[PDB]
């Protein structure tokens, strides 16, 4: 202005970071950039376009109303035709609108679960070498520069490399 | 040395509807 | 609780709103030499009633699972909110 990340413990979005849908924001002594996590954004985009294309594909065989004419002594058949065409249009209108509603909530929950899964991926990598600040941040306990920033953003974070300074800094 | 995780935004006024809430503002939406 | 009750009443109201335009059966009469068209009318009305019965019952089933999972996610998001703020000052006992 289901999952608890988007509009959850992460309070709001980031206007500066425009490269992807989800990403990072590092703030060390060497600078402060707003990077984007690829292979999560691309997976989300692929899933979203696949979902949209399936919604287009499943609705190709709808009902097409044709014009049939009847005379004044064919009013029951005219009423039957009107009710058939209107009932099929109502059925497909309900199908389209209700499918839009469900897939909209599913898309929002999918984005939320993607953000929470990225959060959990970073949490499972840093382990105790960091500190969950509660808003989606991990204040590092050792000296972490760009070289370990890119490994956190990669998926190749090396836990045994950094454990001496964290214990000393704690009280 | 923070590595905060978040998501993308604009100032867009694109609005969608879900089952449990209407007037949902979204970053990107596709009118169909 | 306020957000949860607003969500479920909104879900129920959207369930009522999407089903205003169902099929309404109208009585049409045919004679004994109009039996094919009588069968056509019977099959049309019964097929539309079956379609909307399936729509209502299946929508009730999905929205019932969604409501139960919504309450479950609300409880888990409250639990995770309290864990996040308490940090190491507390101790998870496992039961909540
Ligand atoms: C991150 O991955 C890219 C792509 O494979 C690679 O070039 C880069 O060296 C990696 N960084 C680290 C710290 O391993
Ligand atoms: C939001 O949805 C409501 C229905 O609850 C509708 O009246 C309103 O026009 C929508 N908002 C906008 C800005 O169109
Ligand atoms: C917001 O998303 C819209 C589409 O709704 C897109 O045109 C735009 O690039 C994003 N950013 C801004 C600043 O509007």
């Amino acid at each position: 202005p289901l999952f608890g990340a988007i509009a959850g413990f992460i309070e709001g979005g980031w206007q500066g970071m425009v490269d992807g849908w989800y990403g990072y924001h590092h703030s060390n002594e060497q600078g402060s950039g707003y990077a984007a996590d690829k292979e999560s954004t691309q997976k989300a985009i692929d899933g979203v376009t696949n979902k949209v294309n399936s919604i287009i594909d499943k609705m190709n065989t709808q009902f097409e109303a044709v014009g049939r004419e009847f005379n004044n002594l064919e009013r029951r058949i005219e009423n039957l035709n009107k009710k058939m065409e209107d009932g099929f249009l109502d059925v497909w209108t309900y199908n389209a609108e209700l499918l839009v509603l469900m897939e909209n909530e599913r898309t929002l929950d999918f984005h939320d679960s993607n953000v929470k899964n990225l959060y959990d991926k970073v949490r499972l990598q840093l382990r105790d070498n960091a500190k969950e600040l509660g808003n989606g941040c991990f204040e590092f306990y050792h000296k972490c520069d760009n070289e370990c920033m890119e490994s956190v953003r990669n998926g190749t974070y090396d836990y045994p490399q950094y454990s001496e300074e964290a214990r000393l800094k704690r009280e | 040395d923070q590595i905060c995780i978040g998501y993308h935004a604009n100032n867009s006024t694109e609005q969608v509807d879900t089952i449990m809430e209407k007037n949902v503002t979204v970053t990107h939406a596709q009118d169909i």
